[PDB]
């Protein structure tokens, strides 16, 4: 009945270590609209995170883009942490630069 | 420009 | 049909946490250009694309007035929906609406839209005739009777055939540099071994606008529909979109696979191999 969010974590441009970029977490296909999204750098919450205005698809499910400027490196780990009514605990999706 | 009826339709 | 304008409203009740929130967004094609949020410090219809900024105070004040009136009407519709579904005042519910117009290359109306949902399920829709309604259930049939009695469809029709198309045409002219520009996808294929026996081929499309795109993998010239992993088309944040399609292939058979890309910004479809 309620719909759980789909989650993609990715960059605006192909990642180059040491080059400034944007980290995106795109949440979609969810209903109802209340949703908690954090972007994480090495497990810790990034403060300066912006998001798009609430919109929805033809099937009425909602979508939002959360984003922050970042400069990727070899060892730094990035993730998106998402909570929604349909989830028993927050879901954490790691950024893979090849997806 | 958004739809702006004189009376906005009620359910 | 070459362009669309759409408004999307979401009205969300939250008993115990104030009055229902009302959010509206407007789009031309895949470009957002306005928003309104009843929770904002100072709610107004606000620009989200540069080409709308030139509209004068009369425009912005009128749009703001409309959104505020709309928020009030949708708060009442949320209360009515409770009565129509025998639901209590304790629960949280959502009404969504989408409406607008599609125009062809010559700017004439191709078709109009006005559809409502309650709790994420179809409620009532204006039919393509812009004259009759399709109700999803017996609750929506009550609304249908009211709207038939009050000739609501005629009002929507007048807007959709008139102001909707006229204002869409205006925006398309004011935003001609972006709204009337297709950016073709930058494409490539990447290869990711998963074992000695199999590898993933991933066909990428990046930096494209509008969002509509077709990515398909063929093996020996046959579409691999059932065997292709396709991600949802996703925004890059710079107006453009990204998508990929992946297949798992036997190692040594990579050259039997071809990725095919169709997009409005391409003169002809592309064929890629690894």
């Amino acid at each position: 009945i309620q719909r759980t969010p789909k989650i993609q974590v990715y960059s605006r441009h192909p990642a180059e270590n040491g080059k400034s970029n944007f980290l995106n977490c795109y949440v979609s296909g969810f209903h109802p609209s209340d949703i908690e999204v954090d972007l994480l750098k090495n497990g810790e919450r990034i403060e300066k995170v912006e998001h798009s205005d609430l919109s929805f698809s033809k099937d009425w499910s909602f979508y939002l883009l959360y984003y922050t400027e970042f400069t990727p490196t070899e060892k730094d780990e990035y993730a998106c942490r998402v909570n929604h009514v349909t989830l028993s605990q927050p879901k954490i999706v790691k950024w893979d630069r090849d997806m | 420009k958004a739809f702006n009826p004189e009376i906005i339709p009620m359910f | 049909g070459s362009h669309s304008m759409r408004y999307f409203y979401t009205a969300m009740s939250r008993p115990g946490r104030g009055e229902p929130r009302f959010i509206a967004v407007g789009y031309v094609d895949d470009t957002q250009f306005v928003r309104f949020d009843s929770d904002a410090a100072s709610p107004r219809m606000a620009p989200r694309a540069p080409w709308i900024e030139q509209e004068g105070p009369e425009y912005w004040d009128g749009e703001t007035r409309n959104m505020k009136a709309s928020a009030q009407t949708y708060r009442e519709n949320l209360r009515i929906a409770l009565r129509y579904y025998n639901q209590s005042e304790a629960g949280s519910h959502i009404i969504q609406v989408m409406y607008g117009c599609d125009v062809g290359p010559d700017g004439r109306l191709l078709r109009g839209h006005d559809q409502s949902a309650y709790d994420g399920k179809d409620y009532i829709a204006l039919n393509e005739d812009l004259s009759s309604w399709t109700a999803a259930d017996t609750a929506a049939q009550i609304i249908q009777r009211k709207w038939e009695a009050a000739r609501v469809a005629e009002q929507l029709r007048a807007y959709l055939e008139g102001l909707c198309v006229e204002w869409l045409r205006r925006y398309l002219e004011n935003g001609k540099e972006t709204l009337q520009r297709a950016d073709p996808p930058k494409t490539h294929v990447t290869h990711h071994p998963i074992s000695d026996h199999e590898a993933t081929l991933r066909c990428w499309a990046l930096g494209f606008y509008p969002a509509e795109i077709t990515l398909t993998w063929q093996r020996d010239g046959e579409d691999q529909t059932q065997d292709t992993e396709l991600v949802e088309t996703r925004p890059a944040g710079d107006r453009t979109f990204q998508k990929w399609a992946a297949v798992v292939v036997p190692s040594g058979e990579e050259q039997r696979y071809t990725c095919h890309v169709q997009h409005e910004g391409l003169p002809k479809p592309l064929t890629l191999r690894w």
